[PDB]
């Protein structure tokens, strides 16, 4: 739909509610809107307030300080859209010390073109951290949004979801305004062109909300212009674009421009036409011409001064350097410093860059951010006219991150008067300070301490001597190094060489953990002996970065360095086989289980394992079983860096002085990429001895471990233990009964004992212990002395595993 | 090329040679031999002027 | 004796041996002595060379690569003492490049009045370890030797030791010169007035050696002075003292005066008279009379100027130092730049403070070891005419000791041109040179990066503003800490403060281990509120060393600290006495052992130690131990100040846009001041519960520590297990025998089983088992079933010690 | 006594008080508030000028 | 630290004044005396 | 190290040259490769 009330120019709301009265009438303002300084106001007076008619800002919005409000969702429930045209301290949308706000309430807020979002100091506000800021904004990271209720304190985030949520981090989290409406997030088809409720795509022109899907006609704010309600993305022509959000025939233009010439209003403009672009004027070029209002381009270079006020200017934020934005000769000096955090590359890019001259001098002062110098695209002279207390042109303080001064491939400079200074910039090098004073041509205008050597680039290995490595190979275990020599031009300052190595697990690593060795400068050759170093300890097969640097006192400094070169360690024997566990489920299936190696050491073709077959333990035959006790088992510098420079000084005054002027076939099974495995075919009650080895290599001869020793038994079977056979009985004239049975040829390990049991009818049970030697030297049991008639005999034998079953009722008549 | 302390002497002796280096009496000129071959560098001249009989 | 032969001052030979011809007859040397540069000589060669002759040495000594020499025992073999009047490079004797010396053989030496001595880099010589230089120098400290040979090599210092040896360290070392000869080492009642062989002391004048003890007459040197061989400590007129070793007559200083002024050598002075002193020149306030050689004061302030050559002077040693000693007015510029590592100062005072008036600059540079200005003691104008480069007059430059630079309650300054200038000094501190600036009197003469603020004293706590401590107190186991609270005058710059503790052993501990602790700045009170802080986990009873440090961020500095408090904390209850172990030697006598605790926590008043009676074990009693199995026991921030200055500069921004002008009485003992206890009076072969604590505070009710549990058993007695009483039997109709015996009532802890064995004539022996139930039930034994005759009956009482002794044969007859 | 951020405001609308702090438009100075009275200090007159009626 | 073990704490900067019961400021966040100090009222 | 296990560093630094026996330089000293480049002898 259109936008129907006065356009209402920004405007500030203080020190009382009756002015707000203004936006009775406003769906759109062209300007930006601050309501602060609010003291005598108390919640009850802001329940009635509400501006449903607002829609879009374009520069921005403040508040500072309102007492008695408490949410906004009253005051604006129609804000779509922030344009962001003109910031204040690079930020679309300030909140600041808002005493008594609890919740921010936008819910109608779908995107902010440009700028970010400071929300700090409110003691009161939540409802922060369950929003998502990526679908509102374009850039989250230069948010700043601390000193809130939401950290220090615990004020619940309850709201309906239900609402939609997505991921942040980790995990996934609702994201909602307020306790009553949440966020709309819809698929990404519709990246910022708009989306209905249902989920339908909006038209492409359009953004954040619209009413008939695919339709601009319908719209509520489309992103390219405007005009008559139906937008397009670019009105044709006599419609000419204006403050780059809609456009208006010439003749509002031409009336406008009347306007503010015979009104002399301090701040108004006198716009002119360039390109279908009522702008306020056109760059540099062109001249404002009486008959028609476009200014047409020049027979002449005439550039478009910047005037500035008390010849200076300190650049710390975006709005600080809109002001300059299409203006190429500066009449004053600039004094760039970026209090920050994040980079403001790109803003600075767009505004600066366009300059060419400065009448003044350039100072960089206590910027963090800055990485470099190169947003200064057209920067060509620095006259110095106005030059900086002490007589400087350039300047350079306290740069913790002034990394790149200028790319001097292709760019060129000049300075008039004045001479440079730099100091305290860690990240910057002596290397690039002096291409400047080269390619500046002020090289006869420098003097002592206008270019500290021991505060730039301490922290930067930028000596810019490059050594080689003359030969290295890396053995099984270690690995030596060897490099060409080097030497100063006074050999004496060579303190020895410090050697950096550490592992990096990717082919990349960062440029100056990192374990050092001192290294002893070697013999003065005057045959050259190279350095050399062997290391001591290191974890086999990895990738080792490794480079020299060398340590020369200062007194110029000439140190070299050496590139990342990265050496990998060869392969070695596998350690033990982690966790060797074996279980058994099966008559003849036994499962054993292991883990790779804590150092794996190569690559593992296969593993060899092998199982092994067993005796019975020979004390175990030797041991009788029924004797009580027959539990069978159930089976600081600078003093160094001092002590060579006082020994030096002494030769050189030495010199001055004196010279004056004129294998068993265990079965086995290579496992191959299996940390696993599953052996058949074992007999029952049977104990394993298993040798578990890991080998690494097999085509270039077994590379093997140790073995590891595993115990595995197996359980029995069914009816192994039961004595088959015919019971037969030797009875002799004292009727001694000998016992006949075939022994279980197969038994469960071995029966170590027989138990007996023959009953008359009547009597009770006997007991008799039949050993292995009873049952060997006497050819199984005898029985002596029995009672005159009929006994029901049951055997019981006894083997490794336990009782064996009762036989069958045998009965047996002697004589009464 | 540059030459500084220890390897001095050793240049030294070889260029003069046979004869010694001469000496008369303190009589610093802080010029000796250091600010003259280590330094800067220095030519065969200068050296050869250190020498006692040429 | 004497000194027979020519003073031949001072001389050196070069470039052959034919010039050590001199040296022919000379007891003394009035001057140095150098000896370098001697390159075609072979060792065969200085076999010939001796001068027992020479005696003593005036200013130094110095070798310098002279090739063949291999030791100095056929050289010098009585040189006794070195003066070193002056010095070369503040060292009385340099050996320097000694290739193919092995010993210095130097058996003679016997002290050094002033300076040190240096030998390095010989790669040859050995036998130096085995020296004291203590007896030899007067300040071991300032001695350097290093890369010889005894050091990376291993030359055995084989020598008779027989030769006096001495402790240094920890151990004795024989001191030996050569492996013939060693140092004299004699009592110390003669410090230095020297010691014949057998051990008299000599005369008190005399020094390191004499031939007569107390007989000045037949001395080898002589301390204080010389006349006529009979030296006396001062002479009496009309003898002056000449060149600080001997007087002679008013006739030869005036003819030797005469000849340096007829005769115009360069350098010969126009020696004068001044106190019976024979001087090159008397210092400022006299003239040169032409009448009488001495100078007269004269009537008027004429000052000694000091004409400088080139208008500039490098102090680096002491004898560089020496050459301006009586200088009073300097007419150039001082360029202080000692490399040092030994403190200079006294030297320095000696030579330098007795100057007034600088006519250039005074530049301090690259010094290392000078801790203070100080001895520049008379210095009161700088003139600053030859101003230096950059118009300076006082420099200052990467002085790493550089606490004080003058004592400014008397001391006074005046600075005519120039502008001071301060870098990179960390122990001096802005304190000390905004002094500097106040009384010098050119405060409107400094300008921006003169004197940096973050390089003087960064590493020096010195904001001087004092912080108190509101209260504390100690408690049982933790402290709790509070101070006043403290604000600079922008109360945003505070960031909280540091907080240092470590447990500080004695009474002082170094300012600025040292673990530190992060304070968040307390809420702005606008009733102010202490910020405090609450420790967590300590050692109790150790002195602890706290003191705050606030930590503002650097916009001036307005920090502050507190003074080192030290705090006590109190004492607690002590651990378990460590190693607690019992051991029985006598049948009532245990000795228990035990430690202190670890932690005492407390001075241990008293050990209460409590020894308990048990009872045998229940089951013991009920277990029978004839059974089989009867085995009975044998009983990184910058991002974070960035932060928060990022946020300070945001408000800023705020405010200036939006504002507009217009108990078991177990027996017990206290064992005091005792690790161990001795008992008596204990029960024979019965164990014992030893209950060990230790308390640490008696009177203000027991502070005792828990309880330590051992065990203690006695050894039995000789003959308790052993039956008494008379074996009586009861025999039955059935010839059964009740045995009666009376138990020992008091047993090796108690009877288990008996053994009888009783055996006929001609029969053997039987057996039989008497338990507990047995000899109770039955009240003894009961026998049944023996044979017709006479038994010889032996029992043996079975205790927990063991079997006891066979009771004698008892004989008792059955009817046949 | 110096004043600073944070403060300055609470400071403010006491010594005003009643009436506002008067805004007609931006019209920077470089000598708003903060180089008056946080970084020197400022009597009551520098914030009387501030106020909007009077 | 937390319940019942951490009474000895306040008891400490509170001396005889007495408290009432909140664990959750230093069971999980730390002690830095800053809320112990306000536990306890006059 | 010391000797007997020392061997697989002079094998090492020497290849196939041989070396001679001295392991007082390593045992209590540091191996800084200094000596066993020399040790072994063309």
């Amino acid at each position: 739909h259109l936008y129907p009330g006065e356009v209402c120019p920004g405007m500030d709301i203080r020190n009382n509610l009756t002015r707000l009265h203004e936006l009775e009438n406003c769906s759109v303002i062209e300007g930006h809107l601050q309501i602060l300084l609010m003291f005598k106001t108390r919640p009850e007076d802001f329940r009635d307030l509400s501006f449903p008619k607002l829609i879009m800002i374009t520069d921005y919005l403040l508040l500072f300080r309102v007492y008695g409000l408490e949410s906004l969702k009253d005051l604006f429930p129609n804000l779509t859209v922030i344009r962001g045209s003109r910031l204040f301290f690079n930020y679309a949308l300030v909140i600041f010390e808002m005493v008594h706000l609890k919740e921010l309430g936008l819910y109608n807020l779908m995107n902010i073109t440009r700028g970010s979002v400071r929300i700090e100091k409110n003691n009161e506000l939540c409802y922060l951290a369950t929003i998502d800021w990526s679908r509102i904004l374009d850039s989250v990271e230069d948010n700043y949004i601390v000193l809130n209720k939401d950290d220090n304190e615990e004020c619940g985030d309850i709201c309906p979801g239900n609402c939609p949520a997505t991921v942040i981090n980790g995990q996934f989290v609702e994201r909602c305004w307020t306790h009553s409406h949440c966020q709309k997030v819809c698929p990404t088809i519709c990246k910022s062109h708009g989306c209905t409720a249902e989920g339908l795509c909006c038209h492409s022109e359009c953004l954040g909300n619209c009413s008939q899907p695919d339709d601009p006609t319908k719209c509520v704010a489309c992103r390219n212009f405007y005009l008559d309600g139906r937008c397009v993305e670019t009105c044709p022509p006599p419609y000419y674009h204006f403050q780059d959000w809609r456009c208006v025939n010439f003749s509002f233009c031409q009336d406008l421009h009347h306007k503010c010439k015979n009104s002399r209003r301090q701040g108004c403009h006198q716009y002119v036409i360039h390109n279908n672009k009522c702008i306020p004027e056109c760059p540099s070029g062109y001249t404002m011409n009486s008959s028609n209002l476009l200014c047409t381009p020049c027979l002449g270079p005439c550039p478009k001064v910047c005037h500035l006020l008390e010849g200076e200017k300190t650049i710390d934020s975006v709005t600080s350097a809109q002001e300059l934005r299409g203006c190429t000769v500066i009449n004053g000096s600039l004094i760039i410093n970026i209090r920050g955090g994040n980079n403001l590359a790109a803003e600075l890019e767009a505004n600066l860059g366009l300059i060419e001259e400065i009448s003044g001098y350039l100072k960089i002062r206590r910027s963090y951010a800055l990485v470099s110098l190169s947003f200064f695209r057209k920067l060509r002279l620095i006259r110095g006219e106005t030059l900086e207390i002490g007589n400087y042109s350039f300047y350079a303080l306290d740069n913790q991150n002034l990394r790149q001064l200028w790319d001097w491939s292709k760019h060129n400079l000049t300075i008039t008067q004045g001479k440079l200074f730099f100091h305290y910039n860690p990240k910057l090098c002596l290397s690039e300070i002096h291409k400047m004073e080269e390619v500046s041509g002020t090289k006869g205008r420098q003097e002592r301490n206008d270019i500290a050597l021991k505060t730039n680039g301490d922290q930067a290995s930028c000596e810019n001597e490059l050594l080689k490595f003359s030969y290295i190979r890396t053995s099984f275990d270690k690995i030596l190094l060897r490099w060409e020599p080097y030497w100063p031009p006074d050999f004496r300052d060579l303190l020895g060489f410090m050697l950096f190595y550490k592992e990096a697990p990717y082919q990349n690593v960062t440029e100056f953990s990192w374990t050092v060795v001192d290294i002893d400068p070697p013999l003065r050759s005057n045959s050259q002996n190279h350095p050399g170093w062997l290391m001591r300890g290191l974890k086999p097969w990895t990738q080792y970065a490794i480079f020299v640097k060398t340590l020369v006192t200062f007194s110029r400094t000439y140190g070299a360095k050496s590139d990342i070169i990265y050496v990998q360690t060869d392969a070695t024997n596998p350690s033990v086989p982690l966790d060797p566990i074996s279980v058994s489920n099966s008559s003849s299936q036994i499962i054993l289980k292991w883990k790779p190696p804590s150092d794996p050491n190569g690559n593992i073709t296969h593993y060899l394992v092998f199982w092994e077959r067993q005796a019975e333990d020979s004390e175990l035959f030797e041991l009788d079983y029924c004797l009580k006790g027959l539990k069978l088992p159930s089976r600081q510098i600078l003093k160094e860096l001092e002590e060579s420079s006082f020994r030096k000084t002494f030769e050189d005054y030495l010199h001055n002085v004196v010279f004056v002027p004129r294998e068993e076939h265990r079965p086995f099974e290579k496992v191959v990429n299996k940390e696993s495995l599953v052996i058949s075919g074992l007999r029952h009650f049977t104990g394993y001895r298993i040798e578990l080895q890991a080998c690494n290599q097999d085509t270039p001869e077994e590379r093997c471990s140790v073995a590891a020793y595993v115990s595995a038994r197996t359980m029995p079977e069914a009816k192994a233990d039961d004595i088959v056979g015919p019971v037969t009985h030797e009875i002799f004239e004292n009727n001694v009964v000998h016992l006949m049975w075939q022994e279980p040829k197969e038994p469960n390990g071995l029966i170590v004992l027989y138990e007996v049991s023959y009953r008359r009818y009547g009597d009770e049970e006997l007991h008799l212990c039949v050993s292995r030697k009873h049952f060997a030297l006497e050819r199984g049991c005898r029985l002596r002395g029995l009672s005159p008639g009929n006994y029901s005999v049951r055997i019981r034998a006894t083997s490794l595993a336990g009782n064996g079953s009762w036989t069958e009722p045998t009965y047996f008549y002697v004589t009464d | 090329e540059t030459l500084c302390g220890g390897e001095l002497v050793d240049t030294l002796q070889f260029v003069c040679g046979d004869r010694g280096f001469y000496f008369s009496r303190p009589a610093r000129r802080s010029r000796g031999i250091v600010e003259e071959c280590c330094f800067r560098s220095c030519d065969l001249a200068l050296l050869e002027t250190y020498c006692a009989t040429p």
